[PDB]
């Protein structure tokens, strides 16, 4: 399953993740593909932050949806 | 960002909150600048400059990614700092926005944070745009 993350740079980026993976599973993904720690990472989906032990079907987060990347201040 | 406006709302804009003494910061600056009313309606955060000129300032909602508050230490009352969904383009200069930074910071000098905080957090869930 592939969803986005897009980041304030205007950049998309395209994640592999399965519904029962936590955030902090996806964070770690993130890290991976662009190098952005995971304790600097904030995820919204609709207009909510994303809890860490939580998952992406706890939120319905579905094939295709797209989270936002907003970094820590 | 922010784009000219007369001030009026629109045909079914409605008023949320209105408050004096809001400073707007861009990014991380610390004098620059503006001193002035800030109103929230349901689609947009307006703002409006002390005697005028000019200025009506406005940013529509939908532009809005996230917001949170933000510390003054041992001071009063924290700011809200308000992230950015970026424009775009458009081919050609550009060059690199990595090295911009995105959000601006609303400081209350005449308070009222606390209530504007949650109006503009009730209007971000509901979209009533």
């Amino acid at each position: 399953m592939q969803i986005f993350v897009k980041t304030l740079t205007g950049k998309t980026i395209t994640l592999e993740v399965e519904p029962s993976d936590t955030i902090e599973n996806v964070k770690a993904k993130i890290q991976d593909k662009e190098g952005i720690p995971p304790d600097q990472q904030r995820l919204i989906f609709a207009g909510k932050q994303l809890e860490d032990g939580r998952t992406l079907s706890d939120y319905n987060i579905q094939k295709e949806s797209t989270l936002h990347l907003v970094l820590r201040l | 960002r922010f784009v000219w406006t007369s001030g009026l709302l629109e045909i079914n804009e409605t008023l949320v909150i209105q408050q004096r003494g809001v400073r707007i910061y861009d990014g991380e600056e610390k004098i620059k600048f503006d001193a002035g009313t800030l109103l929230l309606s349901t689609h947009r955060l307006i703002w409006r400059d002390q005697k005028n000129h000019e200025c009506c300032m406005a940013i529509l909602l939908s532009q809005i990614v996230f917001i949170e508050e933000q510390a003054a230490g041992i001071g009063k009352s924290a700011k809200i700092v308000v992230h950015l969904h970026p424009a775009p383009p458009n081919k050609e200069p550009g060059p690199f926005q990595s090295s911009k930074n995105s959000y601006i910071k609303l400081s209350f000098k005449e308070h009222g944070q606390i209530e504007f905080y949650r109006r503009l957090s009730e209007e971000m869930t509901q979209r009533r745009w």
